[PDB]
RNA sequence: GGAAAACUUAAAAGAACUUUGGAAAAAGAGUGAAAAGAGCUUGAAAGAGUAAUAUGUGAACGGAUAAUUUAUAAGAAAAAU
RNA sequence: CGAGAAUAGAAACUCUUGAAGAAGUAAAUUAUCUACCCGUCUUGAAACACGGACCAAGGAGUCUAACAUGGAUGCGAAUGAGAAUAGCAGGAAAGCUAUAACAUGAAGAGAAAACGAAAAACUAUGAGAGUGUAGAAAUACAUUUAGCAAUAGUAUCUUUCAA
RNA sequence: AUAAACAUACUUUGAAUCGGCCAAGUCUGGUAAGCAGGACUGGCGAUGCGGGAUGAACCGAACGUCGAGAUAAAGUGCCAAA
RNA sequence: AAAAUGAAGACAUUUUAACGAGUAAGGAAACGAAAUGGCGUAAGGACAACAAAAGUAGUAAAGAUUUAAAGUAAUUUAGAU
């Protein structure tokens, strides 16, 4: 009892009713394997405006 | 006043195949088969109810008469359409006897209300009076 | 409520919503957990990746009253007398009475430290204590003790 | 006085209400048919609008 | 006929108080009323907060109310929700319109100097919104939020609903 | 209602002991009233049916008097010799009577109704002492409390309270809102119905004073 | 969820009914208040 | 919470009593329909009774199927023969004298479980509905003549009632007998198969005498009146204060039972003494009503004007409408 | 191994005498509120019988539209000046 | 000649049929048009594919137990305690009351020993409220304030060889 | 440039289904097949209506109940409207 | 779908606009502008002449056979026997 073996037929049909969901903005943004320096910098300032923002609304 | 009441459909929907066979009541039954010459809407047989076949709102549920249909067990019942009598009609139940319903039809009068059942269970005043 | 089940709104349908293709037959691919590993893989997969295999030392008789051991924050410890007797010692120092919150009364063991406590003293009177519980019940002014 | 929908008719000794008038007290009317107006007669020389 | 993207279905959003309760059907036909005539956002905002199912009207507890307001003395918190208490922190003075208040709520902000008022209180003395903070609870502190996904995912796993010889 | 443990309000279970008495219950469930000459003389209300004890139907289509002739226990009827039947070819039957449809007039007394009727007339006497004794209680009771009024009051007219003070309370307004649909169109109809009865008998005043 | 239930074996036989519970507080109270008559302070 | 003063009448002389009673709180708890009716919907079911189908019933037999071949069907057939039973069919439901659909069972879940705090969500909800003559009228009762509707009877004449001429009596006084006599003037027989099992009377539904600790001599005296059930203060349920899940039973209070209830429920700024954990409830509105907020708007001129839609003109034809 | 089968009436008052017939029965007559007449409360469908009406060349039946026949079924007020 | 505009201009009718049955509706027949056997598996059955002679009655997603989502409900760092069980009136398989063990949760990670959470947070966009001008009926333009929910990324902290 | 606010972005729970068949200004095996298997699309399956006499796929066009009008494919000696 | 009105009218409100084929399958109850609308069978708790005799019934119940009316339909209603 031989059967048909694969089709595409109504395929791309299928896949365009609900249609090709695009990532959001926040995928484009990730961070995760950067470069290691960069990455540095980035959290030594980062550190940096903390402190001195925390700092000023301490005094208050 | 009375509007013209339009019905679109005046016959009745029958069953498929209720004609052929006598275990098959006329009672309308949406055809379910795979098969079904009637479902698939073939022509001349296409004849399936539909809320298009509805009457019109304004004319809706109402008697030849002009009136819609209020049944009535006792006198008390005709008092709630005394203020509707232009609306309204009284039916008699089919349970009340035919001492009640003489009081029924006297205060129907007095209080200016048609009665459906006017000549109905009356006694034997066809023959002999 | 029978009444309100779907098969009440499927009478006069043929297959009563299971199809006509592919009957309602009695099984659907075993009974129970079946084929955990051979048909039923990809749901296992899916949904209890740590299904299968084994994982930490076996305990023979576990004595799980010996792990009982409640924990209550510092945050919440105000809590276990009221408000109206922390309003009412809330200009206490040391030399005067300070009410004792004693938490193996309430059911608590260990006093865990996480957010913050009202600037009174206290005395803490739990079985034990946390690093970081010790160090914000004594930076407010008051004393961690120890029962039983 | 009586309600716009009231139209009070004789009892022929029948039973009644207690708020139901009594008959002294009723006089009936005529059923009226007629509310559209007949056509006005102009004189013999005006030719008619119709 | 006419090639349509879709068909008319009905749109998914609530315009009435959910159930039968007879006093939530009379808010919404008081903001109803409000929002129509007025038509100011707040009203029209409280009205469609009033038609959000239970799950979807999260709780706002006394310390968040007294953080939000910290900056905001002369002010009135709007929460379309239960107002529960934190027993772990103070509750400082502050008038709060809400939907209900814990019995331990409405203690703790009566005795602090505090008002608790409801919602037809507030209609009549600031019906289009004037001296209003509008606050609303988290959504995704639920426990059932977990769960959903695929727990074999390999950046968001799911939390693996407990069963037989859960290790 | 009933309070025993003992017996059963199940028509199944009273209807099967009836058929299945045995002749010694099957003659106190046989009892006929005594008419108003021996409920006099006796003191007696009812008794068990005897031969031979003269009675009068009062309920059927022939109230006749007659002699009791058969007392069948087993059909639950008795005979009288005047009411009888012709069969048909000539000979007569007799046409079964319930025994409580007929009163008794004349008693058949040999010598255990004396001993039956003077039993079932002390009983009588005891119990009214008995409830003579309660009745009296009540009232030393009732005018321990209200001794102005007399126990008499009872069994006269009752002159009720046409006072109608109300009550404001603050869910009146709401009253209408609680109302589901079903009961909100029927109460909302009486409304409308006691009005339009009150606007005639308003209306019947100013005619009847004019 | 993995479900675990032991129905595999005949349960129907295994079932224990409670419709004797509230029979069972009134004979229960019946033998107390009959004990103290006895002697009062045998329940004591 | 100024709770208006209640008046005390006296069952026998018919003279209100010199003292009134401040309305209890409980009179001013919400009255949630729904709430009540998810009580209801489970205390109902809580008097049935257990029933089942015998166990044996319809698989008696040693039937098996003739198989095929026979030109008959595979429904499993009775054994044997010299009746009319043997070759007949067998255990299957669609069959006659076999077992049916999946037979009833005895261990069913015929009593159900209710929260206690939602309970007496119910009740305090049950008790303020008969304080509204709308709802007490509408449920079907008449209380035209009654002075006042919360009816509370003073505890000086509800203590000499003895006998049920008595009882009578003081029904009479508070013209409570309107509502006693429909019931008895109403009486019918019930309609279906229930008269074989022995429900056959069929009544109505009248007052409801609720009595407190000291009025226990009394009870039996409303017990034999037609259309007349009591109860006791403390044990209110909803199947008394709202039968057949429609509200606003009307309730004859004593006074022992009136008094006492501001004790069992308490207010809504104090916890109840009698029912521990429960206190009432404040409802989703102050006031509940709409007018007081429709005319402070209009005072404060923040409303607009209402509007009539406009009748929109229907579409003409400049090419051939010169108008 | 293993069935099927409940019901006259309130009361048998369970027709009672004549004619035809071998007999069973039938026709009268009578009982009863009513034959409900014992194959007995009501009495459906399948299948027949009688009466009334209608139709017809290798199926029958149904639907839309009209014609014929039959049936149903709308009224007692009243103009201008 | 003459648009706008200002002043004066005007429509209330006939005939026929119907309680001797009007308009409509139903049944039967006739005539034109129209109509393949239902249910089912199947890509496809009116099928030379199967079940079906006819009628009546019975006849098939139910109950118990565990979990989850979701709509209405009560209470809320608590919820339940109709866990057993003990009392109350009333006589009650119903109703009411029980400072109560425990169940879920408030704290999480590790196989386990052993532990056990703040820089009283930061950034971005975002809900609401005013003021003025203008179109001008509706409403739009400019400015001041606000930071909720949500998403994402950040510093800090608990446990782990590893977050 | 054009279109789009009953737009857009979704979240949760879940049913049925994975035997397919047909056409072609397409292809591979085969002498060929109403044969076997594929790329893109449109259909039947799940679909009636008007036309091709009759036809699952072809042509026109997709259906709430109707009245009137122009039309589509295609037809205008009779069956059969022209 | 959007505007208007809204304690009770009523036909599940008023107006405007677009839409309406369909197998397997889905759309549990409740939700005043209602998150599909309803018919039918049996049983349980209430309601049913509001002036103190309160749904129908020997002046004829239920059932059965038919004649008509209402509803798109499921079905309901009434007349006669």
């Amino acid at each position: 009892s031989k059967d048909k073996n694969r089709s595409s037929h109504n395929q791309s049909h299928k896949a365009h009713r609900n249609g090709f969901y695009k990532p959001k903005k926040s995928a484009y943004m990730s961070t995760k394997g950067m470069n290691v320096q960069v990455l540095k910098n980035t959290k030594a300032q980062r550190k940096f405006a903390l402190a001195k923002k925390l700092e000023a609304k301490k005094a208050a | 006043i009375k509007p013209k009441i339009v019905k679109k459909y005046t016959g009745h929907f029958k069953r498929f195949d209720s004609n052929r066979f006598l275990r098959v009541k006329a009672s309308w039954r949406v055809p379910r088969g795979i098969d079904n010459r009637l479902r698939r809407k073939f022509k001349g047989t296409n004849l399936l109810p539909k809320i298009g076949y509805g009457s019109a709102k304004a004319t809706r549920n109402m008697l030849p008469c002009g009136l819609y249909k209020f049944p009535v067990r006792n006198t008390t019942d005709l008092e709630m359409i005394m203020m509707q009598n232009r609306k309204y009609a009284a039916e008699i139940s089919h349970a009340v006897s035919a001492k009640k319903r003489q009081e029924i039809i006297q205060r129907a009068k007095i209080l200016n209300i048609r009665v459906l059942n006017a000549d109905a269970r009356i006694k034997k005043q066809e023959v002999a009076q | 409520a029978t009444r309100f089940r779907q098969t009440r709104r499927r009478r006069g349908h043929v297959s009563m919503g299971y199809g006509r293709i592919g009957k309602h037959r009695k099984q659907r691919g075993g009974r129970g957990n079946a084929g955990g590993q051979h048909h039923r893989k990809t749901w296992f997969t899916t949904f209890h990746p740590d299904y299968f295999g084994k994982h930490g030392m076996r305990v023979f008789h576990l004595k799980a009253n010996k792990y009982y051991c409640p924990s209550i924050n510092v945050d919440s410890l105000w809590s276990l007398v009221g408000k109206d007797v922390q309003a009412q010692y809330k200009n206490a120092k040391v030399g005067e009475e300070v009410p004792v919150i004693d938490c193996v009364k309430h059911g608590y063991f260990k006093v865990l430290g996480k957010g913050f406590l009202p600037k009174q003293p206290v005395i803490v009177r739990a079985r034990y204590f946390s690093e970081k519980a010790q160090q914000k019940i004594k930076a407010v002014g008051g004393a961690c003790e120890l029962t039983a | 006085s009586a309600p716009q929908w009231f139209v009070p008719v004789k009892a022929g000794d029948a039973k009644v209400p207690a708020y139901y008038p009594t008959d002294d007290m009723i006089q009936e009317q005529k059923k009226k048919l007629r509310t559209r107006k007949g056509a006005k007669i102009t004189a013999l020389d005006k030719p008619a609008w119709n | 006929a006419i090639d349509l993207d879709r068909h008319h279905v009905r749109k998914h959003v609530s315009k009435t108080a959910r159930g039968n309760n007879a006093y939530m059907k009379l808010l919404v036909r008081l903001y109803g009323f409000l929002a129509r005539r007025t038509q100011s956002k707040f009203a029209k905002t409280i009205l469609h907060r009033l038609c959000l199912s239970r799950v979807n009207r999260p709780i706002v507890s006394t310390s968040k109310l007294a953080c939000l307001m910290k900056k905001h003395p002369e002010e009135t918190a709007v929460c379309v929700n239960t107002v529960t208490y934190d027993s772990r922190y103070p509750v400082p003075k502050m008038n709060v319109c809400a939907l209900k208040f814990t019995k331990t709520a409405e203690a703790a902000i009566t005795k602090a100097g505090g008002k608790c008022l409801r919602f037809d209180e507030l209609a009549l003395k600031a019906p289009t919104g004037r001296k209003t903070v509008l606050i609303r609870g988290k959504r995704n502190v639920r426990e059932a939020l977990k769960h959903f996904g695929k727990v074999c995912a390999k950046k968001n796993p799911a939390k693996q609903y407990k069963g037989k010889q859960t290790k | 209602m009933k309070f025993n443990c003992k017996v059963s309000s199940n028509p199944s279970k009273a209807r099967k002991a009836l058929y299945t008495a045995n002749a010694s219950q099957r003659a106190l469930m046989m009892s006929a009233r005594l008419s108003k000459e021996l409920r006099e003389k006796y003191n007696v209300i009812a008794i068990p049916i005897h031969k031979d004890d003269e009675v009068k139907i009062i309920k059927g289509h022939q109230k006749v008097a007659g002699k009791v002739t058969a007392v069948r226990r087993s059909k639950y009827v008795i005979n009288i010799d005047k009411l009888t039947k012709t069969k048909a070819n000539g000979q007569t039957v007799p046409i079964a009577i319930r025994p409580s449809n007929v009163i008794i007039t004349k008693l058949f007394l040999n010598k255990d109704r004396e001993a039956l009727l003077a039993k079932k007339a002390e009983s009588r006497k005891s119990y009214k002492e008995l409830v003579a004794k309660r009745n009296e209680e009540v009232a030393k009771a009732f005018t321990a409390v209200y001794p102005a009024l007399n126990m008499d009051i009872f069994g006269k007219k009752v002159e009720p309270i046409t006072e109608k003070k109300p009550i404001r309370i603050p869910s009146k307004k709401m009253a209408e809102k609680l109302m589901s649909k079903p009961t909100l169109r029927a109460y909302k109809t009486g409304i409308k119905v006691h009005k339009a009865k009150n606007a005639i008998a308003a209306y019947k005043a100013a005619l009847a004073k004019k | 969820a993995v479900s675990n239930i032991h129905f595999c074996k005949d349960w129907r036989s295994k079932v224990h009914t409670w419709f004797k519970q509230p029979f069972r507080k009134i004979r229960r109270h019946q033998t107390r208040v009959e004990k103290a008559k006895a002697v009062f302070p045998a329940t004591i | 919470s100024l709770r208006p003063f209640v008046t005390i009448y006296d069952g026998i002389t018919g003279e209100a009593e010199k003292t009134p009673v401040r309305l209890p709180a409980v009179f001013l708890a919400p009255i949630r329909g729904d709430v009540v009716h998810f009580v209801y919907r489970n205390q109902s079911k809580n008097t049935r009774q257990p029933e089942g189908v015998s166990t044996e019933a319809g698989k008696q037999h040693s039937a098996i199927s003739w198989g095929t071949g026979r030109a008959v069907a595979r429904i499993p057939r009775i054994s044997g023969s010299g009746s009319g039973r043997n070759g007949q069919g067998a255990f299957g439901n669609m069959t006659r004298k076999g077992h049916m659909f999946s037979p009833l069972k005895n261990f069913r879940k015929w009593q159900r479980k209710t929260p206690k705090q939602m309970r007496r969500f119910a009740v305090a909800s049950c008790i303020a509905a008969s304080a509204v003559p709308a709802l007490v009228s509408a449920r079907g009762h008449h209380i035209a003549g009654v002075p006042q509707i919360p009816l509370v009877v003073n505890s000086k004449s509800i203590s000499v009632i003895k006998k049920t001429k008595q009882a009578v009596y003081l029904l009479k006084k508070i013209n409570a007998y309107s509502d006693v006599l429909k019931v008895i003037a109403s009486k019918t027989v019930r309609a279906g198969q229930g008269k074989m099992r022995g429900r056959k009377i069929k009544e109505r539904k009248g007052p409801l005498v609720v009595y407190g600790n000291d009025d226990l001599q009394a009870v039996k005296a409303f017990r034999n009146i037609p259309g007349v059930d009591t109860c006791r203060v403390e044990n209110l349920s909803v199947l008394n204060l709202a039968p057949g899940c429609h509200m606003g039973r009307f309730i004859i209070w004593t006074e022992s039972a009136f008094k006492k209830l501001n004790t069992i429920f308490g207010t809504q700024k104090k916890m109840a003494q009698g029912k521990s954990g429960f206190r009432i409830a404040h409802a989703q509105m102050a006031v509940p009503d709409m007018k007081r907020v429709v005319v402070a708007a209009e005072k404060a001129k923040l409303l607009r004007a209402k509007i009539v839609l406009p009748k929109v003109p229907k579409r003409a034809n400049p090419l051939k409408n010169w108008a």
